[PDB]
């Protein structure tokens, strides 16, 4: 399979394609303020310092808040517009692919400022799924086959 | 290497056996086994605290011993160490490097004998 | 904390069952999208 | 061991792996203040160089 | 302030290797 003992060959083509498609998405809302305690009001503002969590063995000085539904994240992005001094301390909201975060790396639904909404702190020391990418993998039989 | 040590020393040559160090972070060190006179000994040159950097070399590589060979001019050099972020009333951030590797028990220097 | 998926091929170039190149031969993904917002 | 007098060879593979794993860790907390003398309080702060 | 130092050949010197070396082959 490695030696150069093979016949003159010239006609390679993209024969087949398999792909592990990212079908659904998840979101980390990573901000520097403890979303789940008192903000206050415009005239009397409070700024709850971010606790910090630890995922994949990296301590974050920030809070990482989980969402697996856009609407869920939208409701909170909206609730946040009414507090520009808490919203001021968002680093980003990142869009990751689904099924990479372990359930037992997530706190249960704790309420937001008041709150009517719930957000799930992501920490609990745990790691991500070191995902076996199967849609794209071919075992021997399946490879020779394809 | 499954080489008979008694009369196969002449087979420690690159197109029969190959040695490479890696930290699984792209820092690598290729090794040409025809140059170690008798021993694949790894020693290191680490400076710490003030400046954090471990470079691990191969003893008397390419040398006609017992002078040192390439010494540290042929070394796998490690220094992307993790720092950790904290909070104060700023939020000054931590730096990530070998951390998630370590939570897989792969933070370390590895040798690939081929 | 750090967003990056690198997908490797199991025991590539290896004479198993040791891991081969492991992640030194990986397709590495980490240009993930972030979303913009507005504040006053 | 160095000359090019050797047989056509093509089938190298990662035969074995040994590794010196970093099993436990240590930490340097490097700050610009003498941690082991008086800080004071909020209203009366001291900054030990 | 706390203006920082720059490190170069220092830790080499604490191993008595700060210097220029000749490799005769």
């Amino acid at each position: 399979r490695s030696n150069n003992d093979v016949l003159a060959t010239s006609t390679m083509r993209v024969h087949a394609i398999k792909s592990e498609l990212f079908t659904q998405l998840e979101y980390i809302l990573t901000i520097g303020a403890n979303l789940r305690k008192s903000f206050g009001t415009a005239e009397k503002p409070k700024f709850p310092s971010s606790s910090g969590s630890t995922h994949d063995g990296i301590y974050n000085p920030y809070d990482m808040y989980w969402f697996n539904d856009y609407e869920s994240l939208k409701e909170v992005m909206d609730y946040l517009t009414g507090y520009p001094w808490i919203q001021q301390s968002i680093k980003n909201v990142t869009i990751i692919p689904s099924g990479f975060i372990k359930q037992e790396s997530l706190n249960d639904h704790e309420p937001v400022n008041g709150g009517d909404l719930s957000v799930r702190k992501l920490g609990k020391q745990g790691v991500s799924n070191q995902k076996d990418f199967n849609a794209i993998s071919l075992d021997y039989q399946s490879l020779m086959f394809t | 290497l499954g080489l008979n040590p008694i009369n196969d020393k002449h087979l420690l040559r690159p197109n029969i056996v190959t040695a490479e160090l890696t930290d699984y972070a792209g820092n690598r060190l290729p090794i040409d086994l025809s140059l170690i006179e008798t021993n694949l000994e790894f020693d290191s040159f680490v400076t710490m605290g003030a400046k954090n950097e471990i470079k691990v070399y191969v003893k008397n590589y390419n040398a006609r011993g017992n002078n040192v060979g390439q010494y540290i001019d042929n070394a796998l050099t490690i220094n992307n160490f993790d720092t950790i972020g904290f909070s104060v009333d700023a939020i000054t951030e931590g730096h990530v490097g070998y951390a998630p590797l370590f939570k897989q028990d792969k933070f370390g220097v590895h040798l690939r004998l081929g």
